RNA sequence: AGCAGCUUUACAGAUCAAUGGCGGAGGAGGUCAACAUCAAGAACUGUGGGCCUUUUAUUGCCUAUAGAACUUAUAACGAACAUGGUUCUUGCCUUUUACCAGAACCAUCCGGGUGUUGUCUCCAUGAAACAGGUAAAGCUGUCCGUUACUGUGGGCUUGCCAUUUUUUGGAAC
């Protein structure tokens, strides 16, 4: 499995594909990089006046997670 | 240099290969091992490439390659086109 | 085979991923995985226009991974052998 | 005690006076 | 196969021919296995007891090695400090340990459990001396343990070669060098363990007499020049004046005899 | 499977039945000893068969020891 | 006449891999596992470092034929001729090993082999506190006895990881002649003694926490290590974790099915005793009385393993130990055990809190490192270091506090150290020291010259400036488990000697940890060791390495201590401020022998031990197993230092015999005072003293605990020798479950 | 097991120039001999490089590399076990020899291992010719056979036994 245990409750952002990336707290994960984040955030630019909340659950597929940066 | 028509991976290990990526880069350096999935371990290896400046010369000749010195290296066997032998072992 | 026990075994020292996005991520190789899902430690980011950046800490899936230099130093671990 | 080699009483295996397997003067 | 050659200096049996060997020499063969017997009554002991002029039971006799504190108003009597104790721990026990060799301290208790007794036991069985111990998913159906082709765990001499691997040296062997008859110490087991009955002063005195030569033989070596030249036999082969046959060993002797006669006359 | 008579019997002629028949002796051993070691037992029944095997581990006569014995 | 030890560069073994690269591991403190052996007297701990020592080196020159035959063990490092003459462990000793797991990744471990003998336990205290993991290697014969409970205690106490060894598993196929169920209950058994003492924390087979061996006959395995070898390729990968979890417990196989009962009509065992038990046996029965062609067969067609023909004229005892070397290989097994168990997240910053104080870590750039003891090695003296942070380089200045200041340190800390110079480094190395550069954060080494600037064990640091030295943090001293009660008077027997005897005695106390040594007031030397055989060996050494000359001693003596069993029957003064004292209660006696703000303590006392609202207040002092209490306070207040050392010095001398005081609680009842201090602290023992005769004053004396392994027809015997000893009693008698052995527990006075 | 790969000592078929690979041009013994060596910083030689010694002959140390037979750790060729000499201290004594019995320092004797060479006996004897070289040779020229592709067989790998992290395409424009 991903060893993801560090990661769990604590916030990360997420670089995923098509230069998209996803800041939330790691709520689990799974044997193929699959992850759930709770409190999750849509991050476009610098300025948060384009960052966009997405919901209380958010499911993220393993491979378009290109990385994650703990937070 | 000119190697054996039977050769495999397998045996080519010592060996300087030309091993050459999806992305339009070559690595060269010595063999050291392969995997099922064609990772390869490349010993003092180089990377070359061919600038988009240069690149208008290949169209229908000398031609500047960048070169990074990567030394001890891991390539992941699905970037991997093909291999090309360079050079025998000492 | 070997390149992954390579991989394990370079473990606490310093390595430079490339991805397939292009970026350059190096150092400390802190975890690593058969998948080579790799953990670093206390990194330098370079975008590949030439951005720099400093991370505590990146997770990389293996499958973005284009490939990864390791210590010269372990050209002569036992796993060779 | 019954001897191991020869099944009498008396002696042990070491003192048994038959091989092994498996009146006195006044 | 079963000796290098007519020289005969080496020597390879098979597990059943030793068995038979072992069990032909229980009357003269060593049965002490384990090491512990031994325990204040060996070489090193025997060497402290002569350095400090102390003889524990049973054990040889000789010449002394060397001709306000510890007053009785000053010291608590427990326990006598017993001869035993002083070559046990001979430094903690003497005042003076000179020429002490400190001893072996123990061995693990032995647990061996004795066979070959009923023709039938096999050799894996529940003795009467020990404790009781009282405390979806498949694969392929061929798959089966290591070495299921033998059904036999026990083999039919697989007593015998747990009995030959726990017996003392020779027998604990499948091949050797030849040695001279003169050189098997027969007897010598013996007089090294204690008194088998108890037997008459005098031959517990023989033991004991047997032993001190045996203490004595073990503390003062000599050792052998490497200087091989020169044996007398070989030298006189080397001449003319001395021919070689074979004849009877008697014809011999009455030979030596008659010449030895001579000589004198 | 009344093993505390089979205990109380074995206590006192076991040491015989085991010169006499050995065969069957050293079955009733293999068939109480895989009782005491792989059953749920009850406390007062597994002491008297765990001083059974006491028993015969250092005086299997010892269970005929206070009984009035007449010589032969 | 002291050693057997490599001098020489040249013939220092060559290791099969590069020590350069097993030293580039160093500067990664998780490539470096620090592993402390231990276990029961001759439990087997040397012959498994044999094990390690020979996989790691191409030859030893040390070896002979009769040792690589395995007729004989190799005994490495038990280089000492005190531990080649008497045949067990005396002193710590160990090796720096380049190790690798199952998945071929190689770190660096320090091994340290202690010795098993219980009056050597002080040594065992230093591997706890030097190790990170411990191997407890445990006889499989005798079992879980009450040492191994001891060094399972010790070991959750020292925040060390743990992995069990059940060694000499020969004993059971060759010695007992088990069945090999009965020798699977055995096993169980065992794993389930280990289970009851190990708190929470499971120890199983399927877990790898157990490790099965038999070091005579040179083999380990773990049950992974054996599925991965020989199973794993005739089962689809996807699997074998399945497949190794079921090989343990009431788990039965037969045709690709498991189930947790018997299959009927088949009868056969569970799984571990079919696919692991039986073949390990029939490896036994076939090396020892197969042919050598069907045995060569079977071995090639199952194992993949070909016997030389030279292995095929072996005797019956080296070819069962190369047939076993061959299937069982390398102790990789052991490693994979060993570095999947530690895990340093989870125990690092406790052990480190526990050897020293709770904290902040330690700056990365600063030194500190931790000096456990001195030894004497190869003809030298060295110390033995643990670096806790930094790098230490060769010919650095440091500052070598003996760790008896520490408490003192740590005080005027919270609220000058001799400094010395690192001469040389030096790996261990069983029979030689490899020299070293530097040593890392992690390391286990050997460092010469800082060994003058202490007794027993020191904290060793360097310091980047003073903001940083109010960070520094002093290790405690080691708590070396058990005290030393057995004693022995001394003298020189020439006079003239005496100051040679003096120069020896402190090599004594250095390089024995747990002796202790006084100059009495008589001028007669006190020595205080933990037995007989402790003892012996301090005295070997003496006369015959450190003193040469010879020394008059006396019979066994024992420390004796002074209480009282009654209350003082009166309040009487003294002059040249009366004190009283009553027989303190046994739980407090026996919590404070086991060492377990003002307001939190009055809360303990008046909880668990019922003392009424003054005492659980005014206790000024706890030493040595004694208290001090105070009961206008600005009154008494001026002086409370000067009464406590008056205390102090009363407490460690009493008035029967100047024997230390023990178990008894004193009360100060009044004062006779308003430059006056130095009548104080006299006059308080002098109250001390009354206040201990005026009770019911009673001598005590220590009582050791004894454990006996015997052959059960002999507990008479046994009985009767405990009768004839005053004062012995017997408290227990455990069966050995499947052996001829009892434990029998009792108490014999020193 | 079948399928797949690697490998080639054998057999068959095909091929058969060269080159390459592989293998080769006595064996077992002897109550035979000679020579060498066998108790020490746990303690071994050689090749290569540096320093010192040496003064034309080689020694010692450090470093690099290759090999280290036999013997030895509860230390020793020998799982065994004699005698002599000198000195000291004893014993019985009546002086010496011959002796008592402890020590220390030294010898002799009965035996032993390993290596190398020779010899002796028995049994064998597609290429053992000729020439050079070496301490010698399985070294060089030379000679003989076999092999390269396929089939069968042997040995090894343990691969088979398209669904998110690699190899059944987010690529192409
Ligand atoms: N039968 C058997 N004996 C063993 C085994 N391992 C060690 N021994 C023996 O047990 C004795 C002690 O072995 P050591 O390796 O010195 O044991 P140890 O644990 O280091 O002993 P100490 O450190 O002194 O406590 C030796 O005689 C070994 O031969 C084993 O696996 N089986
Ligand atoms: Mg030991
Ligand atoms: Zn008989």
């Amino acid at each position: 499995t991903p060893e993801l245990k560090k990661y769990m409750d604590k916030k990360i952002l997420l670089n995923i594909n098509g230069s998209r990336k996803v800041a939330g707290i790691l709520r689990g994960y799974d044997i193929f990089l699959n992850v759930v984040l709770d409190d999750a955030m849509e991050i476009n630019g610098e300025d948060p006046a384009n960052n966009h909340q997405l919901g209380l659950q958010t499911v993220i597929r393993g491979n378009s997670i290109i990385s994650l940066e703990a937070l | 240099i000119q190697v054996a028509h039977s050769s495999r991976l397998a045996n080519l290990i010592d060996y300087k290969l030309r091993v050459l990526t999806q992305d339009g880069r070559v690595y060269i350096g010595q063999l050291m091992a392969f995997d099922k999935h064609m990772n390869l371990v490349l010993n003092e290896c180089i990377e070359e490439r061919v600038p988009k400046t240069q690149l208008d010369k290949l169209r229908p000749l000398n031609i500047k390659v960048e070169k990074r010195v990567l030394g001890l290296t891991i390539l992941r066997g699905e970037q991997i086109l093909s291999t090309v032998v360079e050079d025998k072992p000492l | 085979g070997i390149p992954v026990k390579l991989l394990n075994e370079a473990q606490g020292h310093i390595v430079s991923l490339e991805l397939t996005t292009g970026a350059t991520y190096r150092g400390k190789l802190v975890e690593s995985e058969d998948s080579m899902n790799v953990q670093l430690r206390d990194v330098i980011a370079t975008e590949p226009q030439g951005a720099v950046t400093h991370m505590d800490q990146i997770f990389v899936r293996g499958s973005q991974i284009k490939f990864i230099v390791v210590p010269d130093l372990l050209k002569n671990a036992p796993l060779f052998k | 005690s019954f001897c191991r080699n020869c099944g009498e009483a008396g002696h042990k295996e070491k003192d048994c006076m038959e091989k092994p397997r498996k009146l006195v003067r006044a | 196969k079963k000796v290098n050659g007519t020289s005969y200096k080496k020597w390879s049996f098979d597990l059943p021919e030793m068995s038979n060997l072992y069990r032909l020499s229980t009357p003269l063969r060593d049965e002490v296995t384990d090491k512990n017997y031994y325990y204040l009554f060996d070489k090193k002991s025997f060497f402290n007891g002569k350095a400090l002029n102390n003889a524990i039971p049973g054990g040889p006799k000789f010449e002394p090695l060397y001709p306000e504190f510890n007053s009785i108003d000053r010291v608590i009597f427990r326990v006598p400090i017993r001869s035993e104790y002083k070559v046990a721990f001979p430094h903690l026990y003497n005042s003076r340990p000179r020429s002490v060799r400190i001893p072996w301290y123990n061995n693990p208790v032995s647990c061996i459990i004795q066979n070959d007794e009923e023709y039938d036991t096999p050799a894996l069985f529940f003795d009467p001396s020990l404790n009781p111990i009282p405390h979806d998913f498949t694969l392929p159906e061929d798959f089966a343990p290591l070495l299921a082709e033998e059904e036999e765990l026990i083999l039919p001499n697989t007593k015998d070669a747990m009995s030959l691997y726990h017996s003392p040296f020779p027998f604990n062997r499948t091949k050797g060098k030849m040695v001279r008859a003169q050189d098997v110490a027969l007897a010598k087991k013996w007089f090294l363990q204690h008194p088998d009955e108890e037997y008459p002063v005098k031959v517990k005195v023989s033991y004991q007499k047997l032993l001190k030569n045996y203490v004595l033989n073990e503390l003062h070596p000599t050792l052998p020049t490497n200087h091989n030249k020169t044996k007398l036999l070989k030298s006189l082969k080397n001449t003319k004046y001395f021919q070689q046959t074979t004849i009877d060993w008697v014809e011999a002797g009455l030979q030596l005899c008659r010449q030895g006669h001579n000589m004198l006359n | 499977n009344s093993l505390r008579l089979v205990i109380a019997v074995m206590k006192i002629c076991g040491w015989k039945l085991a010169l006499v028949s050995k065969k069957t002796h050293d079955m009733i051993w293999e068939k109480l000893r895989y009782i005491l070691q792989t059953q749920e037992l009850s406390s007062t029944l597994r002491e008297s068969l765990e001083t059974l095997f006491e028993i015969r581990q250092k005086d299997y006569k010892s269970g005929s020891q206070g009984l009035f014995i007449l010589d032969p | 006449e002291h050693t057997i030890f490599t001098q020489l560069k040249k013939n220092i073994p060559k290791t099969r891999y590069n020590r350069d690269y097993m030293l580039s591991m160093a500067n990664i403190p998780e490539r470096i596992i620090n592993v402390g052996v231990i276990g029961p007297l001759h439990s087997g701990k040397t012959s498994l470092m044999d094990l390690l020592v020979i996989d790691s080196h191409k030859r030893i020159p040390d070896m002979s034929k009769n040792v690589e035959l395995g007729w004989k063990p190799l005994r490495y490092l038990d280089n000492l001729k005190q531990e080649i003459d008497r045949g067990l462990s005396i002193k710590l000793n160990g090796s720096t090993l380049l190790c690798t797991d199952l998945e071929s990744k190689s770190r660096m471990i320090n091994f340290l082999d202690a010795p098993g003998h219980v009056n050597f336990m002080d040594e065992t205290a230093v591997a706890l506190a030097a190790s990170d993991l411990v191997l407890i290697v445990i006889d499989v014969v005798e079992g879980v006895t009450f040492v191994v409970e001891q060094l399972i205690k010790q070991s959750i106490k020292n925040n060390v990881a743990m992995c069990f060894v059940i060694n000499k598993l020969d004993r059971l196929i060759l010695d007992l002649k088990l069945p090999p169920m009965d020798a699977y209950l055995k096993l169980n058994h065992i794993i389930a003694n280990i289970n009851s003492f190990t708190k929470g924390n499971v120890f199983s087979p399927i877990d790898n926490n157990i490790i099965f061996a038999s070091t005579k006959l040179g083999f380990t395995f773990t049950i992974k290590e054996f599925v991965s070898y020989y199973y794993a390729h005739s089962i689809p990968s996807s699997k074998i974790d399945d497949f190794t979890t079921r090989l343990w417990g009431s788990v039965y196989y037969h045709k690709g099915n498991f189930r947790t009962k018997p299959f009927e009509n088949v009868e056969k065992y569970p799984t571990f005793v079919e696919f692991i038990l039986i073949p390990l046996y029939k490896i036994f029965s076939y090396a020892l009385s197969m042919e050598k062609d069907k045995l060569k067969n079977l071995l090639r067609s199952n194992f993949r393993v070909n016997l030389s023909q030279e292995a095929l004229q072996y005797d019956p005892q080296p070819f069962l130990k190369h047939v076993l070397q061959l299937i069982f290989r390398q102790q990789t097994g052991l490693v994979d055990a060993i570095t999947r168990c530690y895990q340093p997240f989870e125990l690092f910053d406790n052990k480190t809190a526990h050897l020293s104080i709770p904290g902040k870590s330690t700056p990365e750039g600063t030194l500190w490192a931790h000096v456990l003891k001195t030894v004497d090695y190869g003809g030298a003296e060295w110390s033995l270091v643990r670096i806790y942070s930094g790098l230490l380089k060769r010919g650095d200045t440091v500052r070598i506090l003996d760790t008896s200041q520490s408490e003192s340190r740590q005080k005027r800390q919270l609220h000058e150290t001799p400094s010395c110079e690192v001469e040389e480094i030096g790996l261990l190395g069983g029979r030689y020291v490899y020299p070293v550069h530097e040593a890392h954060k992690g390391q286990i080494v050997l460092i010469k010259g800082i060994s003058s600037a202490y007794i027993k064990s020191a904290t060793l640091y360097s310091v980047k400036s003073k903001e940083d030295m109010k960070q520094l943090k002093f290790f405690k001293p080691l708590d070396y488990i058990t005290e030393a009660v057995f004693k022995i008077v001394l003298q020189p027997l020439l006079p003239r000697e005496l100051p040679k005897l003096l120069d020896a005695l402190n090599k004594i106390s250095k390089y024995y940890p747990g002796v202790i040594i006084k100059v009495e007031e008589s001028g007669e030397h006190v020595i205080l060791g933990n037995g007989e055989l402790y003892m012996d060996c301090l005295l070997y050494d003496l006369r015959a390495s450190y003193a040469k000359i010879e020394i008059k001693i006396s019979d066994p003596l024992t420390v004796f201590s002074e209480s009282c069993s009654n209350e003082s029957f009166a309040s009487i003064p003294v002059s040249n401020i009366s004190v009283a004292a009553e027989p303190m209660d046994s739980k407090m006696i026996q919590d404070l022998s086991r060492n377990t703000n003002p307001r939190k303590l009055s809360k303990i006392l008046r909880t668990e031990y019922g003392w009424d609202s003054l005492a659980s207040r005014n206790v000024w002092s706890f030493y040595n197993g004694n208290v001090l209490i105070n009961d206008s306070p600005e009154l008494l207040s001026k002086y409370k230092e000067q009464i406590i050392q008056g205390f102090y010095w009363a407490v460690k001398e009493g008035p029967l015999a100047e024997e230390p005081i023990y178990g008894v609680q004193y009360k100060l009842l009044s004062i006779s005072v308003p430059v006056m201090k130095s009548q104080i602290i006299p006059l308080m023992k002098k109250a001390c003293y009354v206040g201990l005769l005026t009770a019911i004053p009673i001598l005590l004396e220590p009582i050791y605990e004894v454990d006996i392994t015997v052959h059960a027809p002999l507990l008479p015997i046994v009985e009767e020798l405990m009768k004839k000893r005053r004062g012995s009693r017997i408290y227990k008698t455990i069966k050995v479950a499947g052996t001829p052995l009892l434990e029998v527990r009792g108490q014999v006075p020193v």
